[PDB]
């Protein structure tokens, strides 16, 4: 066991944040024995991790380490390689409609919480988050949403759970699996789009972009899916939680003394789910005095440059008035985040309905989920007012 | 730790 960091340690589980504040006091970049990787925890390394491909890439073939089947994708791929499905999507996601988006999202949650309301308790991660956010991610793709039975939970475990197979080797197995069921299903998706939204663009804007209809085409719209759908989610369990949980927060969005464009990026910055982001050294070079070699293995653990004193003053308090705030939520660089205004809509939605019940308040003990990699709650117990 | 869908 790490003398420093072990991510799926149940008392780090609970609470990361007094972990990583340590381990960036100590050994800013540490070499992680068991993660077989540096961990960079300043605000200053990760950035500069997420903007130099050229020489930190997501392709680990490039260090001799074989892509499994289902992985090869828009996430694994750098510049230029990465460019044109990086193009496609960012084209095909350029020519939505936001304001659609938003006011059905907004219809949705306001009926959804009149519905809450009326129950004596609820658990708002279950019976909330994930209902809203496949609603979200699935009319701005354009398909019809999967069906939501004991089978597409266990696909979603252990696909989350796939994430930390560094630390846990059985667990990649399942991981490929969950990812093959996604994209049969994805599969299905494009070959018979609807007439609007994301999806049916990308078949349209094939020809001539400079991408093949491939397993490579698919595996990107299953990560292109399946982000949208759980990292909402995590991010909207980990928001209300950390509000409920800091004295004073939630009276100051419910009176108004703060609006909630600083408070939902002061939220992500905070709380923000995804924890860490691996990327393979090409090229021999130092950071924060230790020399990285080529063909090591570094991450970004930005959940923990994102609470770097050196870039934010009083960096573990919720401060929802928080300016300027440069935070790595949504990264940066040819991987940054291509639903960040989705992302961003689902949480003034959220928030702007949960301000018509001001009496919200917990109503049992919040639960975590076990994963590291990226950081959320199975249970927000709650009840409305 | 991966960060991937
Ligand atoms: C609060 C919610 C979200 C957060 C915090 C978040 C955060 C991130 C981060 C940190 C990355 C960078 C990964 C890397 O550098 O390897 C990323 C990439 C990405 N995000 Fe998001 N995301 C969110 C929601 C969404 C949504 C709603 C969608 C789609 C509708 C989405 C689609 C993607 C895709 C496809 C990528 C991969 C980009 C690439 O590899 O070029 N995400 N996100």
């Amino acid at each position: 066991t790490d003398p420093l960091f072990s991510p799926l340690d149940p008392a780090v589980l609970a609470d990361p944040y007094p972990v990583y504040r340590r381990l960036r006091e100590t050994h800013p970049v540490y070499w992680h024995a068991g993660l077989d990787s540096w961990l960079m925890t300043r605000h200053a390394d990760c950035t500069a991790i997420l903007r130099d491909p050229g020489r930190f890439s997501t392709d680990f073939r490039k260090i001799d380490i074989p892509t499994p089947p289902t992985l090869l994708s828009l996430q694994t791929l750098d510049p230029p390689d990465q460019t044109p499905l990086r193009h496609l999507a960012l084209d095909a996601v350029r020519a939505q409609d936001l304001d659609a988006l938003r006011k059905e999202l907004t219809l949705f949650a306001d009926q959804l919480l009149d519905e809450l309301a009326d129950r004596e308790s609820f658990d708002f991660i279950h019976d909330y988050a994930d209902v809203f956010t496949l609603r979200a991610i699935t009319r701005f793709i354009g398909v019809e949403p999967p069906e939501t039975d004991e089978a597409f939970a266990r696909f979603n475990d252990d696909l989350d759970h796939s994430m930390d197979a560094q630390l846990d080797p059985d667990a990649e197995e399942p991981g490929l699996r969950a990812r093959a069921h996604f994209n049969d299903l994805v599969r299905s998706w494009l070959g018979d789009p609807g007439p609007h939204g994301v999806l049916p663009d990308v078949v349209r804007l094939l020809p001539g972009s400079g991408v093949e209809a491939d397993d490579v085409l698919v595996n990107s719209v299953r990560a292109f899916f399946h982000a949208g759908f759980e990292v909402p989610s995590r991010f909207l369990g980990n928001a209300l939680a950390a509000l409920l949980a800091t004295p004073g927060a939630w009276e100051q969005l419910v009176r108004g003394d703060v609006g909630l464009d600083t408070a939902v990026e002061e939220l992500i910055r905070y709380v923000g789910p995804v924890q860490a982001l691996a990327r393979a050294c090409l090229q021999d070079t130092e950071l924060g005095g230790m020399a990285v070699k080529e063909g090591q293995v570094v991450t970004a653990l930005i959940g923990a440059a994102n609470r770097d004193p050196d870039q934010f003053p009083d960096p573990e308090t919720l401060r929802l008035d928080r300016k300027p705030n440069n935070h790595l939520g949504f990264g940066r660089g040819a991987h940054s985040c291509l639903g960040l205004n989705v992302a961003r809509i689902e949480a003034h939605v959220t928030l702007g309905a949960l301000l018509r019940h001001p009496g919200v308040r917990s109503a049992g003990e919040p639960v975590v989920r076990p994963n590291g990699t990226l950081r959320g709650l199975s249970r927000l117990p709650l009840t409305l007012g | 730790m991966r960060y991937l869908h």
